[PDB]
């Protein structure tokens, strides 16, 4: 009911697909979950331009991949290629970002900007992502970052109430 | 017949794909300028954009029909605008081929990684993703040990699309 | 008990970590990452206003200690080899981060030279230690750095860059995105240490007598090999060029002067007792000392020097011999200093405090009173 997906947005295999409440699909993203499962957290903002494509299969005899995965409050950037990643609540992802194979995102975290997240990265709790190869650039305040996630929640509901259908 | 043309794809001009091959939803396939030539287990994925480059001018002619090789692993949001490609290749997502070039056979572009207008990579060579042309990293993508690892990323792009087929 | 902090500063890289351990845990280079620069600024400079370095220290010993260490320097000592002639000022400027900001037990401001000869395990030797900057020499002799016999040619590893960008500019052969030279007006410094590293083959004594006479009124030109790089911009870079810009570092003509003359000159100042043990032990150590084919080259010309009639006259017959040390080239400063650090917890006592250094003033250097 709350979730505002938008017109031009795609979502692929409905029953595999996964809307909590107070979301935001913007337009031009797409949720392909024709292979497995894809699940979004309450309050979470995918932006435009998203491909949020199925990790696998699942159908693999031995070491199957997890499907897909978001938590709470997520602030998903423009452009973002969130692939197999178990995101954990409030994960801020950074604009034209690109997520690996099962990489282990935690609470708090702060994905930097045309990120590249690698195959099986367990990312700390509290820590900014950054360089071509990923790796920790410093420790994240968390007052900071929970302002910023509700400031981004509040301005979403209102473009999520008007102008779209 | 025989290859996995999705529905939201689009294709256009005139384009020969080989057999298995895997075009997944939204890929663009513009083949205006030129004949396109896919190869046999060729798995193109989603959001790609298959273009051409204008050629024929009788001196120096810019350009002819890019011809993808078999078993060529496409990732998702990859560019690939008039560059010849080899068998067994596979280009990471968000890549960029240049306006001309010669992949050779047991590849894998990188992650974000612009290829070079003008500029043959070798054979078995592993690209790294950011600042281009990175000679490091070519020992694990050997011709013996590439063929065996793309043969297995074929196997399992098959049995991907074939799940992904079934479910429809 | 409590094992000491080694730090080896430095404008290129910075050797770090603990004493005791048979060489360092980690070695970032001497430059820094900033939010919102466009290029990363060098932390170790010289003629620079007081507060900027110090803040650029600061920044550069915070983002060390976690990444490299591990813990708070505050439970134990600190060995910061600085080499020596490492300006006064800068000294100052390390003494005063070291304890009032981070608040450390003691600091200790030894020489490069001395710690590399108790690496090799001797009292006397020769030492040549060829790092970005300068190519310092210094003998010591039982111990003691015999001082006023010493030398340091501008001529290490940022006169090999600047004759590399020198002499790319002028013959440059880019790839298309062929022909195009010069283009670019400059390049990175990063990129030009990454070619010196593989391309940069050293050459023999004979090889660099045949290259000086072709310069002024050709043979062995090859092997030549392509360098690959960013944004699809290969450049054919040539075989004759890296040899050419190896070869100014043993450039004798119109200066009297170059890496293997400054070793004679140091020879000539010290007395007549020592000369023969310094002759003997003669240690190179530092950054330049690593490329491929050095040590002969060196020892070849040093031969050379002596067998020429200005030389001969002073020291004549000599068994020039190079005693090796057991870490690499660059890296036997540092070990010196963890040697010195670990073993001794006697000789942490020599070392200034900090109960010293706030009634005195500051560490004292090798001058008046
Ligand atoms: N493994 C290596 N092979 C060849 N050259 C090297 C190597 N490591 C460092 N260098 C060169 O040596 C220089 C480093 O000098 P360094 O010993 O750090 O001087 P300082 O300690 O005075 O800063 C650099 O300019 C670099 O090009």
């Amino acid at each position: 009911s709350g979730n505002k997906v938008s017109r031009q947005s795609v979502l692929c295999g409905s029953q595999n697909i996964v809307l909590n409440g107070k979301t935001i699909i913007m337009n031009d993203c797409i949720i392909r979950g024709d292979l497995a499962n894809v699940r979004v957290g309450r309050h979470c903002v995918v932006k435009s331009r998203s491909v949020i494509r199925p990790p696998f299969k699942k159908f693999s005899k031995g070491v199957a991949f997890f499907p897909l995965h978001i938590g709470d409050h997520v602030f998903i950037e423009e452009d973002c290629v969130v692939n197999a990643a178990q995101i954990g609540s409030y994960v801020h992802v950074g604009k034209n970002c690109v997520i690996g194979r099962r990489c282990v995102l935690k609470d708090c975290c702060k994905i930097l900007d045309n990120t590249v997240l690698p195959p099986e990265t367990v990312v700390p709790p509290f820590t900014v992502f950054s360089g071509c190869p990923g790796l920790f650039s410093g420790e994240l305040p968390e007052c900071t970052q929970e302002l910023m996630i509700d400031v981004t929640k509040s301005y979403y509901q209102k473009f999520l109430p008007l102008t779209q259908v | 017949p025989g290859a996995v043309v999705c529905v939201e794809s689009e294709i256009r001009g005139d384009v020969t794909i080989g057999p298995r091959t895997v075009i997944h939803p939204k890929a663009r396939i513009i083949a205006e300028a030129g004949p396109i030539v896919i190869g046999e287990g060729n798995l193109i994925e989603e959001q790609a954009l298959i273009i051409n480059a204008y050629p024929d001018n009788i001196t120096p002619d810019t350009e002819k029909p890019m011809i993808i090789g078999t078993n060529n692993v496409f990732e998702v949001g990859c560019y690939s605008q008039a560059m010849k490609m080899g068998d067994n290749n596979v280009i990471e997502s968000k890549a960029y081929v240049g306006r001309n070039v010669i992949l050779t056979s047991g590849c894998i572009i990188g992650a974000c990684c612009n290829l070079n207008t003008f500029e043959v990579i070798p054979e078995n060579t592993v690209i790294y993703g950011a600042d281009c042309l990175r000679r490091v990293q070519t020992e694990r993508p050997q011709p013996t040990l590439q063929l065996d690892f793309l043969m297995k990323i074929l196997p399992n792009y098959h049995h991907l699309k074939k799940t992904m087929k079934g479910s429809s | 008990e409590k094992t000491a902090v080694v730090i080896d500063l430095g404008e290129a890289f910075t050797k770090c970590g603990f004493a005791g351990e048979t060489g360092p845990r980690c070695i970032i280079p001497s430059v820094i990452k900033k939010a919102g620069m466009p290029k990363p600024i060098k932390v170790v400079q010289y003629n620079i206003n007081t507060e900027e370095l110090y803040s650029y220290l600061k920044e550069f010993i915070h983002i060390l200690y976690f990444r490299h260490l591990l813990v708070n320097p505050r439970d134990r000592r600190v060995v910061v080899i600085e080499s020596v002639l490492c300006p006064s000022h800068f000294r100052e400027t390390l003494t005063r981060v070291l304890f009032k900001y981070f608040e450390v037990p003691s600091v200790l401001l030894a020489p490069s030279h001395l710690m590399a000869l108790l690496t090799l395990g001797i009292n006397s030797a020769m030492v040549l230690d060829c790092g970005y900057r300068e190519s310092l020499v210094l003998p010591i002799y039982e111990g003691i750095p015999v001082l006023n016999c010493w030398g340091a040619l501008p001529l290490g590893g940022k006169a090999l860059h600047k004759e590399l960008e020198t002499q790319l500019l002028e013959q440059c052969t880019v790839d298309t995105g062929q022909s195009l030279p010069s283009v670019m007006g400059s390049i990175p410094e990063g990129v030009l240490e990454d070619i010196k590293v593989r391309t940069c083959f050293v050459s023999d004594l004979t090889r660099g007598l045949k290259i000086q006479a072709a310069k002024f009124n050709r043979p062995s030109p090859p092997p030549n090999v392509d360098y690959p790089l960013d944004g699809e911009k290969i450049l054919h870079v040539l075989g004759s060029i890296r040899d050419s810009v190896v070869e100014i570092l043993f450039e004798q003509d119109n200066e009297e002067k170059s890496v293997a003359t400054l070793i004679l000159d140091s020879l000539m100042q010290c007395p007549i007792d020592t000369r023969k043990q310094l002759a003997e032990n003669l240690v190179i150590i530092g950054g330049t000392s690593m490329l491929p084919g050095f040590l002969h080259r060196l020892l070849a010309e040093i031969r050379y020097l002596v067998e020429k009639p200005k030389y001969k006259k002073t020291l004549g017959t000599k068994t020039f011999r190079i005693h090796t040390p057991p870490a690499k080239a660059n890296c036997v400063a540092w070990l010196g200093g963890a040697i010195f650090g670990a073993l001794q917890d006697i000789l942490g006592s020599r070392s200034v405090s900090k109960e010293y250094y706030n009634q005195t003033g500051r560490i004292p250097d090798w001058c008046s009173l």
